[PDB]
């Protein structure tokens, strides 16, 4: 059984509040409740959105109901009843928004790719590196050059917390690039939402000429008439 | 093919990032990272107040001077959203800006006026 | 399939608002089950409204009233210009959900006035990005700068002036939306420009330019 | 032609030249010097780059 | 920005490219194990462009 809720990435890519709670092809029903009832017990109607295509595939359904007020946003005790007279033990779930959680700002790092990596010659791996995010949920989208990149492209993992920061969590966005595009210095952005941050998204952009440069040549020009720069 | 990574023109730092060409294995192309950094060696402190000391130690930060404290947009599936690029922020000056003109104001006096008068420290600025 | 309008109501602004569409008189409102941000760029063009900035698919309590969901489904690119250049093949296909309507909150077009001088041909230069009228900086300003912006006041073309009369047409007060602003002198406007981010200036209102013509 | 004395120009003390004329843009132009500005014996400047292997984008 | 920030720095090894879903990683300082506490890994996902590769963060 599982009630996904609304994260911070369904709330800021999608801008749509989706209640949505997967019931697995235990067994067959017909008329399967994926009735999305609040607290007050007003049901916003869903059926049957998307079925859920599992191996086995015996009458299976998700459900997703678009409670998309400021209820959610403050707070309150959802509950879809996933019951069913095949298996009669209701097997239901309930989801709520966490409560007072403290919001600390992600330190977003972008990592270039190892060149031990870029020796194969073969894959380039750029890691996103969120991390010091207080709040659980996180969204990260890798960009290039402006366009949003396909999320076969980049993988990135579920928050875990940080090890010495008491409840501050980490998590990665590792963009698996061939190697000739890393080389040729194609700017990798990393676009990532969190809602502590104050412009709600933060965009680290890596490629190899920024990089951490391996030959650096400065000239400090002292000139006696310098006065405004040219 | 010199990117033009800051271009500070109140500090007058210049850097510039490119990959060299160097060998045929596309590995050792070396990041190379060119500071061109003018050094005002008679401007004051403060060069908005032209009666201040001679500036003889000059600092330059160069996290502080390759900080982007402008917000970006950036397109969503959904939305345009204005976009940090760094963590950096949430200034010193040591030389003057061709494009900003800065005046200084004098006491004048002929009488006991004292007539404020600004000045332009520098011309050919605001003319 | 005909969309020959998609106006903009329930919202505070002109095309602030949430998404109708008409056809032979029947004044209609649009779902859609993928219904990006380009999409709002399409309709935010056939309109004239600046470009797309949001594009929620936001629901409402029940009791607002509305009309029903459009019959076909309206997928496409969103680089055209209105909403027949795209197609719309599967009629009468309503997939949205129970009672859900989208929005769309692009921006105000791009308003151009030549103010505090005689004439609107001659005057500093004030530009409206948001709601507020604001000045533009002269930070590496240039006379491809000056023929864009002649171009888009539809006043004929620059002189380039000994700056005596552009520091005499006013100081200005108020906002500066644009510094550095750089136009290639092919720019059809000042928005198609590069430059600093709006209102984001390393000047003060000293350094408002004026653009003759 | 400014006389002082010997020791008041050893010590800073930077004197500015103010000149009112009609051909002026703003119809006065000031110029500085003191001890370390005009024609100096020493340049003692001390150069920080702090932090160039650090981050820059 | 981690050392410039200077009150965290976060080594991060990338095990990627492994076909079995077992990959057990520990750090050492100078030889000897630091705590299980210190260092943080993820469980092993699968890379998306290889077919039945895995890869994992630590
Ligand atoms: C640099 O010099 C300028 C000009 O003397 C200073 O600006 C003046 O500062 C005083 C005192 O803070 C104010 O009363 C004036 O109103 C300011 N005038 C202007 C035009 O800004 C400035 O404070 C000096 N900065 C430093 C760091 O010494
Ligand atoms: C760095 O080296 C290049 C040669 O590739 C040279 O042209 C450039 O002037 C150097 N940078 C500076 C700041 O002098
Ligand atoms: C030269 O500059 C250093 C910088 O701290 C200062 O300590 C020293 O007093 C200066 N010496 C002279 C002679 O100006
Ligand atoms: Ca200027
Ligand atoms: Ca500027």
């Amino acid at each position: 059984v599982f009630a996904i809720p609304p994260s911070f990435a369904s709330i800021f890519l999608t801008k749509s509040t989706k209640l949505t709670c997967l019931v697995t092809d235990l067994t067959t029903y017909d008329s399967v409740t994926i009735s999305w009832t609040r607290q007050n017990g007003e049901a916003v109607k869903t059926h049957t959105n998307i079925s859920e295509s599992h191996p086995n595939a015996t009458f299976s359904a998700v459900g997703e109901a678009s409670i998309c007020e400021d209820d959610w946003n403050s707070g309150e005790r959802f509950t879809c009843t996933v019951t069913h007279t095949d298996l009669p033990s209701p097997l239901k779930q309930t989801i709520s928004r966490p409560k007072g959680v403290a919001l600390h700002r992600p330190d977003v790092y972008l990592l270039p790719p190892a060149r031990e990596q870029l020796n194969l010659r073969e894959s380039a791996t750029i890691t996103c590196l969120v991390t010091g995010f207080s709040p659980a949920d996180v969204f990260v989208q890798w960009m290039q050059r402006g366009q949003p990149l396909s999320p076969e492209k980049y993988v990135t993992s579920a928050p875990m917390p940080e090890p010495q920061a008491p409840g501050r969590y980490f998590a990665h966005s590792i963009l698996t690039v061939s190697e000739e595009e890393w080389n040729t210095g194609e700017t990798y952005t990393c676009v990532v939402a969190h809602e502590a941050l104050p412009n709600r998204v933060t965009e680290r952009t890596v490629d190899k000429s920024t990089g951490k440069p391996t030959l650096y040549n400065v000239s400090l020009v002292m000139s006696d008439t310098a006065g405004t720069c040219y | 093919e010199r990117i033009v990574l800051v271009d500070n023109k109140c500090k007058c730092a210049r850097i510039t990032s490119r990959i060299i060409r160097s060998s045929e294995d596309p590995n050792e192309d070396i990041v190379e990272r060119n500071i061109r950094i003018i050094v005002p060696l008679n401007n004051r402190e403060n060069i908005s107040d032209p009666t201040s000391p001679l500036r003889t130690r000059f600092v330059y930060h160069l996290s502080d001077l390759c900080k982007k404290c402008d917000p970006t947009e950036v397109e969503l599936d959904n939305q345009i959203v204005t976009a940090t690029q760094s963590n950096i922020c949430d200034e010193t000056c040591y030389t003057y800006d061709r494009n900003k003109c800065y005046t200084a104001v004098v006491p004048l006096v002929y009488g006991g006026e004292t007539k404020m008068v600004e000045t332009a420290l520098t011309p050919d600025a605001c003319y | 399939p005909v969309p020959e309008g998609v106006r903009l109501a329930d919202g505070p602004g002109h095309c602030k608002g949430r998404v109708e569409v008409k056809h032979q008189n029947q004044w209609y409102t649009v779902c859609q089950t993928g219904w990006s941000l380009r999409a709002a760029k399409v309709v935010c063009r056939q309109l004239g409204c600046g470009r797309a900035v949001l594009t929620q698919k936001r629901c409402n309590k029940h009791a607002y009233g509305r009309k029903p969901i459009w019959l076909s489904q309206m997928s496409c690119s969103g680089r055209e210009a209105t909403l027949q250049d795209c197609p719309s093949g599967p009629w009468g296909k309503n997939t949205c959900n129970h009672d859900e309507d989208t929005w769309v909150e692009c921006e105000d077009p791009f308003d151009l006035r030549l103010v505090g001088g005689d004439n609107l041909c001659s005057g500093r230069l004030e530009v409206l990005h948001k709601g507020v009228w604001g000045s533009v900086c002269d930070d590496n300003w240039g006379e491809k700068e000056d023929q864009v912006v002649c171009k888009q006041l539809g006043c004929g073309k620059s002189l380039s002036p000994s700056f005596r009369d552009r520091k005499c047409y006013g100081p200005g007060v108020g906002r500066i939306w644009l510094d550095n602003v750089r136009c290639s002198g092919e720019e059809q406007s000042l928005e198609q420009c590069q430059h600093r981010f709006w209102g984001f200036h390393d000047c003060t209102h000293q350094e408002d330019v004026a653009v003759i013509c």
